[PDB]
């Protein structure tokens, strides 16, 4: 009977950085995905492992909403079988991904004339991320054989970098708020159904 | 199944910086994050490090974590006496269905305590115990540092061999060590020797208390 | 108060079964996975498995796959761990620890650490349980300087661990030093408790050591009389 708090995830005042993406489990509610369309035209509304015409006529054990902020030229990485700094080092989707990716422009909220600093992304990693893995480790990246001793320098780079979102950037470099809706099926009674049951 | 290798022991004086290594493989440390735990005696483990180098809320900044290849390391700068505990590393191992692997653990000893001579108390067999055809001598050693003593019993200067049971040294509440030794005797042996001594040798010096079998005493 | 409180100590015979409880409070019980870690005496930590209290899914270690069953009761926010065919090798402290990553997806699990830990449940696997023989260690006749005397309490030939010793039903705590037990060649345990008291109190104050050996359900009170 209760509606799923999808609006709370999309209407957050400040979104999380991609290296430290947020996650909320949606459970025991009616999932009417029309509530999210109060958020303007979407730059991307792509679903995988599921029929988009069935999004309001399906029951699942749980639904997961992962939210973060990337550049425009990086939204294509939030998809199964993709490469790049976001997919390799920040947020990785599995090949058998069952869900939808929803991205909209946030230049008017996530950019300042001086340059947004809190929105950061990981630039270096010794290995690619596993699907749905999260890396918040803040160690200096040792590119060579010489240890780094905890300070950046030659062949020793800080792993996290800021976007520096300014309003006068091109749309490819402007901030975009992404929400990844994950549909979970386990051998357990379903707690999230659509309005059409 | 897998084993994370830690040094069995590690030491350091107050104020120094101690490191504890954690050697794994490619399917555990080389593939996943490393977390660290501190365990005081008689206490559940406490999370000190997670996600390689992150500290939980309330964990002092003098604890530092690092990961490199298939190895990890915990660094305790500004060592304090309260940091004397067992320290464990752990990581997920992707092999088979996956499992958490704990390291063998490393016992940290904060050195620097002054020498303490062993305080020895010796108890003769009880009157109520002697009535049960059993005799036991109780020698109790306390308030000594470092924790390494050897116990030698004597029966009228004759070194008694069998019948002795001694514990291993164990920490007290005042960071000093304690131990105890027990001598088992038949009431006939108790009424066959004129005196019994408990000799406790600690760092060269020896402390000795002596009881004397006397009837009605 | 984010907390994990476990059930009391257990003593079982080889071949029997034990079911340990782990009750969660201060957080949504189904938000976090629960791990089970045991620790043999004087040994390190051993991982037994995790259970997802949202679904009931488990992941047992290969060593315990077959003898160990983890269950959940979301109604009372309690997780259960049941070990079958208990061996002597199973004598250990059993902990329940909370997985420190919220909202895990069971089919895409990632282990980052264990933040909240329970106090542990001691499980002792023994065939026999023998009660202790408590004897008084009377204070010496020679009154040493400082006006102090050493009253003792000898807890002898008991199995298995542990025993607790108080003095005067808990009224006397100052100067009490309960020594760790010795493991005799007979396989039994024996320890001593000693209290240092003023020599002038030996004629005005009663001293009774209270020895409790829960593995045998015996509570013995013994007075240590000034007696030479
Ligand atoms: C979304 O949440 C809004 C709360 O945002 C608050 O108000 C704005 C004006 C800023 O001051 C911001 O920093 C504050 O946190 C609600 O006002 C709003 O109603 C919500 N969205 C919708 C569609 O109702």
């Amino acid at each position: 009977t209760n509606l799923c708090p999808f609006h709370e995830v999309f209407n957050a005042t400040t979104f999380a950085s991609v290296y430290a993406w947020n996650r909320k489990r949606i459970s025991n509610c009616v999932a009417d995905y029309s509530v999210i369309y109060n958020f303007a035209p979407f730059f991307a509304f792509k679903c995988y492992g599921v029929s988009p015409t069935k999004l309001n006529d399906l029951c699942f054990t749980n639904v997961y909403a992962d939210s973060f902020v990337i550049r425009g030229n990086e939204v294509s990485q939030i998809a199964p079988g993709q490469t790049g700094n976001i997919a390799d080092y920040n947020y990785k989707l599995p090949d058998d991904f069952t869900g939808c990716v929803i991205a909209w422009n946030s230049n008017k909220l996530d950019s300042t004339p001086s340059g947004n600093y809190n929105y950061r992304y990981r630039l270096f990693r010794k290995s690619k991320l596993k699907p749905f893995e999260r890396d918040i480790s803040t160690e200096i990246y040792q590119a060579g054989n010489k240890p780094c001793n905890g300070v950046a320098g030659p062949n020793c780079y800080s792993p996290l970098q800021s976007y520096g979102f300014r309003p006068t950037y091109g749309v490819g470099h402007q901030p975009y708020r992404v929400v990844v809706l994950s549909f979970e099926l386990l051998h357990a009674p379903a707690t999230v159904c659509g309005p059409k049951k | 199944q897998s084993v994370l290798t830690q040094p069995p022991s590690a030491s350091g004086t107050p104020g120094q910086r101690v490191t504890i290594s954690c050697s794994g493989s490619s399917s555990n440390i080389g593939s996943n994050t490393v977390n660290w735990y501190q365990q005081l005696p008689g206490t559940a483990p406490k999370l000190l490090i997670y996600s390689n180098n992150q500290r939980p809320s309330g964990v002092p900044d003098r604890f530092s974590g690092s990961k490199s290849g298939t190895s990890a390391s915990l660094a305790i700068s500004g060592l304090q006496s309260e940091d004397e505990a067992d320290y464990y590393c752990a990581a997920w191992d992707d092999s088979l269905n996956g499992y958490v692997v704990f390291g063998g653990g490393t016992k940290l000893t904060v050195l620097g305590q002054p020498k303490a001579a062993p305080s020895v108390t010796l108890f003769p067999p009880s009157s109520e115990e002697l009535q049960a055809n059993k005799a036991t001598l109780v020698c109790l050693i306390s308030d000594f540092y470092p924790g390494a003593v050897t116990v030698a019993w004597k029966a009228d200067s004759s070194p008694v061999k069998a019948g002795v049971e001694t514990t291993t040294p164990s920490k007290q509440s005042n960071n000093k060590y304690a131990a105890s030794s027990y001598l088992s005797l038949t009431p006939e042996q108790w009424k066959s020797h004129r005196s019994y001594s408990c000799q406790v040798t600690h760092e060269g010096s020896t402390v000795e208390k002596t009881v004397a079998p006397t009837e009605c005493s | 108060q984010v907390q994990l409180v476990q059930s009391g100590a257990e003593v079982k015979k080889p071949g029997a079964s034990v079911k340990v409880s782990c009750k969660a409070s201060g957080y949504t019980f189904t938000d976090y996975f629960l791990h089970w870690v045991r620790q043999a005496p004087g040994q390190g930590l051993e991982w037994m498995g995790w259970i997802n209290p949202d679904s009931g899914g488990t992941n047992y270690a290969q060593r315990f796959q077959g003898r160990v069953t983890m269950t959940r009761d979301t109604s009372i926010s309690t997780a259960y761990m049941e070990v079958s065919r208990l061996r002597s090798d199973d004598t250990a402290v059993y902990y329940c620890a909370r997985d420190n990553e919220r909202y895990q997806m069971q089919n895409y699990y990632h282990y980052y650490g264990m933040d909240v830990w329970g106090q542990g449940t001691t499980v002792t696997v023994v065939s026999r349980r023998l009660p202790p023989s408590v004897f008084p260690l009377a204070p010496s006749s020679k009154s040493t300087s400082g006006g102090t005397a050493a009253l003792g309490c000898l807890v002898k030939d008991y199995f298995p661990e542990p025993v607790t010793v108080s003095w005067n039903s808990g009224a006397l705590t100052s100067g009490v030093h309960t020594f760790p037990a010795v493991l005799q060649s007979s396989g039994l345990y024996s320890l001593s408790s000693v209290v240092t008291v003023p020599s002038s109190s030996l004629g005005t104050q009663t001293y009774i050591c209270n020895v409790n050996h829960k593995p045998s359900n015996t509570k013995v009170d013994k007075k240590v009389e000034p007696k030479s």
